[PDB]
């Protein structure tokens, strides 16, 4: 080999060493992406007039029934993906020293 | 005039259209908390959906090449 | 999983290679070719609180027999020693996506070179060469998911 296997192993270890860091960096990006997507989709509450304060609480109640349906539809898509992933993965799978050194020396 | 439509919209009336202004204060709060928590579940369910399309595509490449 | 043992063999302290050579010279006391056959590996195994069969004995000789002479010499003995001194597949899959930047499902040479430069260590023309032809075990200029698993065996 053109290089030592000790360097070859040292380079492989540094490749995963940063690939992990890019993954945690990716999680921090996704954490910020979520908070931004939540300040847009869930504009926080702030106050009212006892009469026309209610028609917003009525509007919130109708929102929950729609949000959870949108949450169900994307969930059932993730659920069907789990079925295919496990199905696809099923298809492809088919295709002592220290105790001696002391008892010697 | 639908039977299941009239009954659906009544869920608001039975839960909101009847009581206090001081309870409506601390009831409209928990109604937003439920949306925010469901909007958070929807974000994470969307993100997992993106990763599965990559997971599935990589599998479609492996199943083909290994044949 | 092979060239991870030669690295451990290369980084053996010359004070460790001395103890192994000393224990190896007791091992082979009374062997014609001065090497560990089945008699030598037999005695020290049954007297080590074990009792392997004559067939099962050879598969430990042949596991590190890069000579084929049915006898573990000292250099093969060091590999035999380091074999008894990694990364989960589920975790290596999550990292396989970080290499595949264009998200096509393979690791071409350009994606490997970008990761190598991002290591901060000085990369050479020969580091890039040997690494790619080590991972790409059918010479298609890319490393599919199944090879990347074989590529990262036991890597910390
Ligand atoms: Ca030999
Ligand atoms: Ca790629
Ligand atoms: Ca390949």
């Amino acid at each position: 080999s053109k290089i030592s296997a000790s360097r070859k192993l040292q380079l492989k270890t540094l490749l995963l060493q940063i690939a992990k860091q890019e993954l945690e960096r990716e999680a921090e990006e996704r954490r910020g992406e979520k908070g931004r997507a939540l300040s847009t989709r869930a504009q926080p509450l702030e106050l009212l007039g006892f009469a026309e304060l209610q028609d917003l609480a009525r509007q919130l109640h109708a929102r929950v029934d729609k949000v959870d349906e949108e949450r169900y539809d994307i969930e059932a898509k993730v659920t069907k993906n789990i079925t295919e992933i496990a199905d696809l993965t099923q298809k492809i799978f088919d295709l002592s020293a220290d105790a001696m050194m002391q008892a010697l020396l | 005039r639908e039977k299941k439509k009239i009954l659906a919209e009544r869920r608001k009336v039975l839960a909101i259209d009847h009581l206090n202004e001081d309870q409506l204060r601390e009831k409209a709060k928990e109604l937003w908390q439920s949306i925010y928590n469901l909007e958070a579940e929807k974000f994470d369910l969307q993100e997992k959906f993106k990763q599965q399309k990559y997971e599935i595509n990589v599998l479609r490449n492996r199943i083909n090449d290994n044949q | 999983m092979d060239d991870i043992y030669k690295a451990a063999v290369e980084q053996l302290t010359e004070e460790q290679k001395n103890e192994f050579k000393a224990a190896f010279d007791i091992f082979v006391l009374g062997a014609e070719d001065g090497s560990i056959s089945t008699k030598e590996l037999g005695k020290v195994m049954r007297m080590l609180g074990q009792n392997p069969t004559p067939e099962e004995l050879q598969e430990m000789i042949d596991e590190v027999d890069e000579d084929g002479s049915g006898t573990v010499d000292f250099d093969e003995f060091l590999v035999m020693m380091v074999r008894s001194m990694g990364k989960s597949e589920e975790e290596l899959s999550d990292l396989f996506r970080m290499f595949d930047k264009n998200a096509d499902g393979y690791i071409d040479l350009e994606e490997l070179k970008i990761m190598l430069q991002a290591t901060g260590e000085t990369i050479t023309e020969d580091d890039i060469e040997e690494l790619m032809k080590d991972g790409d075990k059918n010479n298609d200029g890319r490393i599919d998911y199944d090879e990347f698993l074989e590529f990262m065996k036991g890597v910390e």
